[PDB]
């Protein structure tokens, strides 16, 4: 088996700029390497074949290069549109294999999420359970950490953490933190809280609700 | 232009078989040489098998439990499996070989587990009673417990495009969670009814959640 | 690994320095001899004979196939390679074909039994442990290029264009490789005398046809492959990888330069001395690779000259029968007809080939067993699953080449005398 290790696992690039994208392998392949750019909902697109000869239909920024021990794929003047996964593939026999894969994400302006909470449903309760809500909506970077206090004491575990693909529009990140309790457990408090701490502010964003309403 | 079109992906038991099809279009599948590859729910994207017209080859890991076959009569490739591992899962994709994959397919989902199908049960979100009122309101659609993957969210049966986030379902023992946001201006709601449209194909079941205040 | 083909292509630069550069004068006669008419002078066949018999075992798939998947991966200018590889490559088939005589005939008839294996017996005994090593290597390597190599791609190609070919094909590849070669060597000069010159015309003049068709495109056509395998942009010598590793190896394979594995049917002709042979058998690369192997490797590019749709990404032996096809009305139809002619005469020619490799080891004895094997073989190469044979395949062929490099190395004293001879004869 060739094996086949891409660099960086993954980064994130102000749009306009330049950056290059690296794949390098076990052993010795001569030019028998390709390239392909996958999105979501979507197969991979074959960008450069073998280590530098070039697709017809890509655009001309997309660059490969190197031999042997050492490959580099360079984009010149990036574009949100090149948003997604880029992976390598060897044509060293028959069983082609593929790399890791590394992710592009698009730098944009920090943004300070929009925090919404939500108690649990007349409906799920007559079913026995309870799910609080949290959810962090369109905020940049994706670095985001959420505590959950229950009547003032912090909850580790129990939390489900939800993540959505950069969006397309205005590069922005959301999530949903959902924290599930039985029916009993939840009328046992009196207050829900969620807080959201980025890097925009200091002080972290808070909401809450009590059951008591 | 080219065709390649996968189909007979599904949900099958450890152990279990079954067989995809490719049919292909646009060329000759007869002078071409074809291959399977799968991408993993973690983006894998690992080689399967590989065919020309008689003579086939295999990855290790599938050695005799991969059946390629060929129809270039039918212009369609099949891929037979049979004794199935949790690790099978991923999106099966169809392709032509030489030097690189250039001409890929549209892929087909294969989920190998002993999770039993259950439809979702959907519980709408709305703020509490002592909301803030401020000029926008957030509502929400929360989706638990379904097996297996996939469903569909649309608000207002798809009038409400813009300002909606799904997000991914997260598996939690044998079942599934998601939930869903919608932002609307608070002139709106609850003037105008905002509702929730949740689709589990799987279980076929459809069922419509109205957001109402508390 | 493959350092051997910079050892193999190093006895071709260094016979043809030893030798002087004496293919090139002495082809025309080789030439005119090879087909010359009218000898009976200690020999199981004819001269001509003999060269159809090497050409049948030397034109293969290789010739189709091979050079495709050269000019894919290694690029046109792999051609210009697997050229260098033929011309320094003439003097090592020579070699191969005048220490060819130091053979001794066979009991069952004369059959007579020539080959590297030999020169290892009388060179400075260690040649007793080469020659049978060599045998040992050669015995197996038969099935590879000479069987396998060439069964299989004429069945797949066959199946994708006319798909009324499981096993059928299969079938009717054996029946017809056993009726020729159950006649011996004897029953082959025969087969591989007629079939030979019909199927070299046959697909030639298709490729003449071509050129004909599409002057303009040739000279150009030319140019790719010249401007490429030169071309050093990329990488310090990196196209060491690319062009010329794929130009050598795949053009070893299609000439047989220097495998040994050529002289075999060289010892079979009836002649006076070595050099009366050695001369016609030089002429087997010639007609391999820089006759039918460049006319292949042209219709190639001239394809990847023009545009056409769906060509980019085919295996091999499909893409030459797609090219042709593209500038030819019957071009698919031509290259598969000669694909079962240019494999079947690689398996009657290949199966002498190891025959007599194999009597080395076991004697007369087992020849039927041989023959049975070469036959049945031929028929599983067919309906079994091969699809990096080739590379098998190269390994037993190197396998088979490291010892008889250095005989000719070693034996470069004796032929270079023994040819200061027949040249002497050539004067009166």
């Amino acid at each position: 088996d060739i094996a086949m290790t891409q660099s960086p696992a993954s980064l994130s690039a102000s749009v306009g700029e330049t950056v290059t994208i690296t794949c390098r392998t076990s052993e010795n392949i001569a030019s028998a390497l390709a390239w392909y750019q996958q999105k979501q909902g979507k197969s991979p697109q074959l960008l450069v074949m073998n280590a530098k000869t070039l697709a017809a239909g890509v655009p001309s920024r997309f660059s490969g290069s190197g031999s042997g021990t050492a490959f580099s794929l360079k984009i010149n003047s990036l574009q949100p549109e090149d948003f997604g996964s880029y992976s390598c593939q060897h044509a060293a026999g028959w069983l082609l294999t593929f790399g890791g894969g590394t992710k592009l994400e698009i730098k944009r302006a920090d943004a300070a999420p929009t925090v919404s909470i939500f108690p649990p449903s007349s409906e799920q309760l007559t079913s026995g359970g309870a799910s609080v809500v949290c959810f962090l909506n369109n905020f940049y970077p994706k670095d985001i950490n959420v505590k959950w206090k229950i009547d003032g004491s912090e909850r580790q575990n129990g939390v489900l953490n939800s993540w959505t693909d950069q969006d397309s529009a205005d590069s922005t990140y959301s999530m949903s933190s959902t924290l599930t309790l039985t029916k009993d457990e939840y009328e046992r408090h009196n207050s829900y809280t969620c807080e959201a701490t980025h890097k925009t502010s200091t002080s972290p964003i808070v909401k809450s609700f009590n059951r008591a309403e | 232009e080219v065709k390649l079109e996968e189909s007979g992906g599904g949900l099958v038991q450890p152990g279990g078989s079954m067989k995809l099809s490719c049919a292909a279009s646009g060329f000759t599948s007869s002078d071409f040489a074809m291959d399977w590859v799968r991408q993993s729910p973690e983006a894998g994207l690992e080689w399967v098998a590989e065919i020309a017209a008689s003579e086939r080859h295999y990855a290790e890991s599938v050695k005799g439990r991969f059946t390629i076959s060929r129809d270039d009569s039918k212009s369609s490739v099949y891929l037979q499996m049979n004794s199935l591992r949790a690790e099978d899962s991923g999106l099966y994709y169809c392709t032509r070989t030489a030097g690189a994959c250039g001409q890929w397919g549209t892929g087909t989902t294969v989920t190998v587990s002993s999770a039993k199908t259950t439809p979702p049960s959907v519980y709408p979100l709305a703020p509490g009673s002592a909301a803030a009122a401020a000029s926008m309101v957030t509502l929400g659609c929360l989706v638990k417990g379904y097996f297996p993957e996939p469903v569909t969210v649309t608000w207002n049966s798809g009038s409400l495009s813009s300002g909606v986030h799904t997000f991914p379902a997260v598996l939690q023992s044998d079942l599934y969670t998601l939930s869903s946001s919608v932002t609307v201006p608070s002139s709106t709601w609850p003037a105008s009814t905002v509702t929730c449209n949740v689709a589990h194909p799987a279980s076929s079941t459809k069922v419509d959640k109205a957001i109402v205040p508390g | 690994g493959p350092y051997m083909l910079v050892l193999l292509l190093g006895t071709g630069i260094f016979l043809t320095l030893r030798l002087g550069f004496m293919q090139i004068h002495t082809l025309p006669y080789a030439l005119k001899l090879a087909f010359s008419k009218h000898e009976t002078s200690e020999g199981d066949i004819s001269h001509f004979q003999a060269l159809m018999t090497a050409l049948a075992a030397t034109i293969g798939t290789g010739n189709i196939a091979g050079v495709a998947t050269a000019y894919v991966l290694g690029g046109p200018g792999a051609i210009f390679w697997m050229w260098v590889t033929a011309f320094f490559g003439m003097a090592t088939k020579y070699a191969e074909a005048v220490l060819a005589i130091k053979y001794r005939t066979v009991d069952d008839n004369g059959e007579m039994a020539g080959g590297p294996m030999y020169f290892l017996e009388k060179g400075l005994p260690l040649g007793k442990i080469l020659g049978v090593a060599f045998a040992f290597f050669g015995a197996f390597a038969a099935f590879g290029i000479g069987n396998m190599v060439q069964t299989n791609s004429v069945a797949d190609a066959v199946a994708s264009n006319f798909g009324v070919d499981p096993l059928i094909t299969g079938f009717v590849l054996a029946i017809f490789t056993a009726a020729v070669i159950l006649g011996g060597i004897k029953s082959i000069g025969k087969a591989t005398g007629i079939i030979v010159p019909f199927m070299a015309v046959f697909y030639i003049l298709a490729g003449l046809v071509i050129l004909a068709m599409n002057i303009g495109y040739i000279i150009p056509a030319f140019g790719t492959i010249f401007s490429s395998a030169f071309n050093f942009s990329a990488g310090f010598g990196a196209l060491i990888g690319t062009a010329i590793m794929w130009g050598v190896k795949r053009g070893v394979f299609s000439n047989e330069a220097g495998l040994g594995s050529a002289p075999i049917a060289a010892a079979a002709a009836k002649t006076d001395h070595p050099g009366r042979q050695a001369l016609v058998s030089m002429t087997g690369t010639f007609l391999d690779t820089i006759v039918v192997c460049t006319i292949t490797g042209l219709v190639l590019t001239i394809a990847g000259l023009k545009a056409f749709p769906g060509l980019t990404d085919l295996t091999g032996a499909s893409l030459t029968a797609a090219s042709f096809d593209a500038l030819m009305p019957m071009g698919g139809l031509i290259v598969t007809i000669g694909l079962v002619f240019f494999a079947y005469s690689t398996v009657l020619g290949w199966s002498y080939y190891g025959e007599k490799c194999f009597e080395y080891l076991i004697g007369t004895k087992g020849i039927r067993l041989y023959r049975i094997a070469f036959v049945l073989v031929a028929f599983w190469g067919a309906t079994a699953s091969l699809p990096l044979v080739w590379n098998i395949a190269d390994t037993l062929n190197g396998a088979m080449a490291i010892p008889n490099l250095i005989g000719l190395l070693l034996l470069s004293g004796v032929v270079v005398s023994e040819t200061k001879a027949f040249n002497e004869i050539r004067k009166n």
